[PDB]
C-alpha cells in the first residue's frame, strides 16, 4: 500500500502547466497555502495574478504537468498593523472596486481570516460572489476602499441545486474560526472554494 | 481601488 514519500509542500512556491480541456497548456505560478485535513490530496493555492483561491489535487490531477516545487522562500513578513488586521477578522465589509471604465463598484462581503503563509493577505468572500478570495486588504483599508460594518460540520457532504436545473455534491472542508457557522466547501469538478453559512 | 477580475 506504499506511496512515494514527499516533502510537505504547504508554504512552498510552485509552478506547473495545466492542460485545458481540448485546449492549450497554460502556465501557473503560485503559493501553496494549505493541505486539507479531511482530504490530504487537496491543496489550497493562491496563484499570482488570480484573485480566487483554488483547490487542486496537485500530485494526483492528470491535467497538472511539469509540477515544480521551487526553492523560493516566501518572506516571513511581520504584520504592520496587527491590531487593525486582527479586528477586521469576521467583520462584514463594504469593499470598493473599480470597473473597466474606472467607475466605482462596491461589493458587500466578509473578512474570514488572515491567509496562512501569505499572512499580509486576507481570506474574504462576497455576498454576491460566495467563493474564497484573497487580497492585501490593509492596503484597501488605508486607501479608504474598505469600510467595516458593526460541533463541526467538516467532513460532511452537502448537495447544492445548480441554477441550470441540476444538482452537485461537495464536502465541507474547513470551518472559519472567527465565524464557526461559516464553512468552506469543495465540489467535485470545480476548483473554487465555496463559502457558505451552514446555520 | 482594485480592478475586479470579471472571470475566475
Amino acid at each position: 500500500p506504499v506511496s512515494q514519500p514527499r516533502r510537505n509542500i504547504v508554504g512552498c512556491r510552485i509552478q506547473h502547466g495545466w492542460k485545458e480541456g481540448n485546449g492549450p497548456v497554460t502556465q501557473w505560478k503560485g503559493t501553496v497555502l494549505d493541505q486539507v485535513p479531511v482530504n490530504p490530496s487537496l491543496y489550497l493555492i493562491k496563484y499570482d495574478g488570480f484573485d480566487c483561491v483554488y483547490g487542486l489535487e496537485l500530485n494526483k490531477d492528470e491535467r497538472v504537468s511539469a509540477l515544480e516545487v521551487l526553492p523560493d522562500r516566501v518572506a516571513t513578513s511581520r504584520i504592520s498593523d496587527a491590531h487593525l488586521a486582527d479586528t477586521m477578522i469576521g467583520k462584514a465589509v463594504e469593499h470598493m472596486f473599480e470597473t473597466e471604465d474606472g467607475s466605482k463598484d462596491e461589493w458587500r462581503g466578509m473578512v474570514l481570516a488572515r491567509a496562512p503563509v501569505m499572512n499580509t493577505w486576507f481570506y474574504i468572500t462576497y455576498e454576491k460572489d460566495p467563493v474564497l478570495y484573497m487580497y492585501q486588504l490593509l492596503d484597501d483599508y488605508k486607501e479608504g476602499d474598505l469600510r467595516i460594518m458593526p460541533d463541526s460540520l467538516v467532513g460532511k457532504q452537502v448537495e447544492y441545486a445548480k441554477e441550470d436545473g441540476s444538482k452537485r455534491t461537495g464536502m465541507v472542508i474547513h470551518q472559519v474560526e472567527a465565524k464557526p457557522s461559516v464553512y468552506f466547501i469543495k465540489f467535485d469538478d470545480d476548483f473554487h472554494i465555496y463559502v457558505y453559512d451552514l446555520v | 481601488a482594485r480592478t475586479k477580475q470579471t472571470a475566475r
